[PDB]
RNA sequence: UUAUUGGAGGUAGAGCACUGUUUGGACUCAGACAAACUCCGAAUGCCAAUUAAUU
RNA sequence: AUAUGUUAAGUGGAAAAGGAUGUGGCGUUGCCGUGACACUGCGCCGAAAAUGUACCGGGGCUAAACAUAUUACCGAAGCUGUGGAUUGUCCUUUG
RNA sequence: CUGGGGCGGUCGCCUCCUAAAAGGUAACGGAGGCGCUCAAAGGUUCCCUCAGAAAUUCAUAGAGUGUAA
RNA sequence: CUGGUGACUAUAGCAAGGAGGUCACACCUGUUCCCAUGCCGAACACAGAAGUUAAGCUCCUUAGCGACGAUGGUAGUCCAACUUACGUUCCGCUAGAGUAGAACGUUCCAGG
């Protein structure tokens, strides 16, 4: 789906989540975009699900950009283990989406088609989003 | 043509800018070579109405001291979550 | 062209960290050109000079112009410095190999009453 | 399900030992370090294990050597 | 002198640094007051414990 | 304890100038991520002066 | 109690994604009284558990609620008034 | 020692991160190494400047520094 | 304005154009001698008919690359108070733009 080909350290801390988005708030690559207004971890699973939805709606006529990427790995432990005896094993890969960040961008379609596509993509993501267009 | 702009003198405490930005006025600075650092107040309703006519990087008419000196907009702040302007750096030509 | 005088200043910098950087002073700084040879007594607490002597200050008699002129220059500096009351010197060779002309400027100043 | 980590060294108490503008005696240590984060100025010497000590007794002062480098110096009192 | 300082709030539940400044001001028990010449150094102490003390 | 002065240090933040991860163009341009990245960088805390005003 | 607004669920007096011609505000446009929307305040559905009401302490209240701003009072072994006891330090009076 | 004990792992030293810009700072928290080697891989004096890309040019250092950082 | 030698955070540079000659600085000329190349008078070092500004070098104009860099705003935060992320006071970045900016400078010797 999406993950680094190699990371240097397999077991990192969890990333901070309080605050606001530091960069990537503007619709740079395309015409319309979907903006996040709530902090969360976006796994590569829901990224690859939202992308399938958004692209299947447009019938693969327009162009789509994904402005986020799962870099940080999170670990989990076996089902009945007691606390202690080391760290877990790697489970998935996340991105941190704080309020402001533009998640997906779409270009090459009408306004209403992109609005419906970015509506149907935002039902597979665990955050609340809104529809923005390129800052006039 | 000419737009009135009251000057904000002295230190603007954080609550001053906070309760002004919740009312429809934005700080701004105007400088260049000859006129420098008149921290003034600019309205958010007329500024958008003039930027809709002249553009983002055009020449925006503004009265620096009840007079037009063909000030040009250099850069501006903007928060993506509310669609409200934050600040303008008004380079004088 | 390696610009011979520029490769001399790197060597001089490497020379001049243990010499009037923590050591005895004044310096007797020399300088070697294609034709002449210069030397001056310097102190570095202030940064001022106390003597001068050259191979072009009317020391010429048309001898073997390169080594003997160094000897005359050294004698002149040694008689100047003992005038003002300076019987102590550290010899900064300036990054020239201590051989021939610089060696002659040095060993012709020891014999003239200026003891390293 | 043991762990393979769990050993660490013992912290060498490094850093500065004498503040700026302070009087120090003829042998006091001024800065522990590995390598030279700080250089010896004047009346300050460097030990075989990188460390900065005062050679005489006077006021200690931290200056800047060139750019992106600093040094420590001891100066004569009175 | 000037600057009559009166302790208004207790110093129970306040950090130790705030308690030390109140002792330096000379204030002792709650509702006690002192008179001190105005300085730039006395103004700083009152500012640190400004919530606890009342100045006139 | 405060206020005036000087100093050591690299975290919050931000940034891509090194190390690594990363998206879309041309044949280098834009855009992002980092406890064990830093060209940068606080507020405070700390060390002092042999300084004052309180206590 | 005084002044100006909000809401109508008994919210207040538990809980999310998401859904909606509930109602107040400001703003901004498109056709001449009707449409679009932008950001907002207060709500409403989502909302199912075991002895007994049972998620205000009770009665009871839509004002005895919420927001905004003033003027009083109640309230502690705090502080102060009066009397007394012990230990100190000052000497206005070894007081 | 031990998120009860047993079975498993660990026990001394060095270097990073956690560590919150002085110093110190824990967990069966995250990563590695040591139990040496050198008679010149030691002292002193002179001289020199690298990797890599196309004997020449570019190069600020991207090399090397016995052995981890 | 020339030379030697120190101090300075590239406002001190890199790059591109123009000017300057043997009074200074170098190129040069060649290995008799001092010394030298792990091969090689290329360097180092020794002595110097004669010639040139070509290169080095010093100076002049450039804001292309670097280095420097405000005010305003933002992020972040010590303190306080509400209570779960604000709301009041203080300090206050980074980035980016307006800008300095094609160095100042001591002591000696010389044509002056």
């Amino acid at each position: 789906m999406l993950l680094p080909k190699r990371v240097k350290y397999r077991r990192q801390h969890r990333p901070k989540t309080t605050g606001r988005s530091k960069g990537g708030n503007y619709v740079t690559f395309g015409e319309f975009g979907l903006q996040a207004t709530t902090t969360s971890w976006i796994t590569s699973r829901q990224i690859e699900s939202a992308r399938i939805a958004m692209t299947r709606y447009m019938k693969r006529g327009g162009k789509v950009w994904i402005k986020i990427f799962p870099h940080t790995p999170y670990t989990k432990k076996p089902l009945e283990v007691r606390m202690g005896a080391g760290k877990g094993a790697v489970e998935g890969w996340i991105a941190v989406v704080k309020p402001g960040r533009i998640l997906f961008e779409v270009a090459g379609v009408s306004e209403e088609v992109a609005r419906e596509a970015l509506r149907l993509a935002s039902h597979k993501l665990p955050v609340k989003t809104k529809f923005v267009k390129r800052e006039e | 043509a000419s737009l009135k702009s009251i000057i904000r003198q002295g230190k603007q405490t954080r609550s001053d800018l906070k309760q002004l930005r919740k009312s429809g006025k934005v700080p701004a600075v105007v400088y260049g070579y000859g006129t420098k650092n008149v921290s003034v107040k600019v309205d958010e309703v007329e500024f958008i109405k003039v930027i809709r006519e002249v553009g983002r990087n055009g020449v925006i008419e503004l009265g620096v001291g009840s007079k037009t000196i063909k000030v040009m907009v250099a850069d501006y702040q903007f928060d993506p979550l509310k669609n409200q302007i934050t600040h303008i750096d008004f380079l004088a030509i | 062209k390696i610009d011979k005088n520029k490769v001399r200043l790197k060597r001089h910098a490497r020379v001049r960290t243990n010499l009037s950087g923590t050591a005895e002073k004044p310096r007797l700084n020399v300088y070697r050109s294609n034709k002449h040879i210069y030397a001056q007594i310097i102190d570095d607490n202030k940064g001022v000079t106390l003597a001068q002597a050259s191979s072009k200050d009317s020391d010429i008699a048309t001898t073997a112009t390169k080594v003997e002129l160094a000897t005359k220059v050294g004698e002149a500096i040694a008689k100047k410095a003992a005038d003002k009351g300076i019987k102590e010197i550290v010899f900064d060779r300036g990054g020239y190999l201590y051989h021939g002309r610089v060696k002659a400027l040095a060993e012709a100043a020891r014999e003239s009453g200026l003891e390293f | 399900s043991s762990t393979k980590n769990g050993r660490d060294s013992e912290s060498k108490r490094l850093g500065a030992k004498r503040a700026d503008g302070q009087f120090v005696t003829g042998g006091s240590i001024l800065y522990r370090q590995r390598g030279t984060k700080i250089y010896p100025g004047e009346n300050v010497g460097r030990g075989g294990d990188d460390t900065l000590f005062a050679k005489i007794d006077g006021v200690v002062k931290f200056e800047r050597k060139g750019r992106d480098k600093k040094q420590v110096s001891v100066y004569a009192v009175a | 002198a000037k600057l009559q300082i009166t302790l208004t709030r207790s110093v129970i539940g306040r950090p130790e640094t705030q308690r030390k400044t109140v002792e330096a001001l000379g204030l002792k028990k709650t509702n006690s007051s002192v008179v001190v010449e105005d300085n730039p150094a006395i103004r700083g102490q009152i500012n640190k414990v400004k919530h606890l003390v009342t100045v006139e």
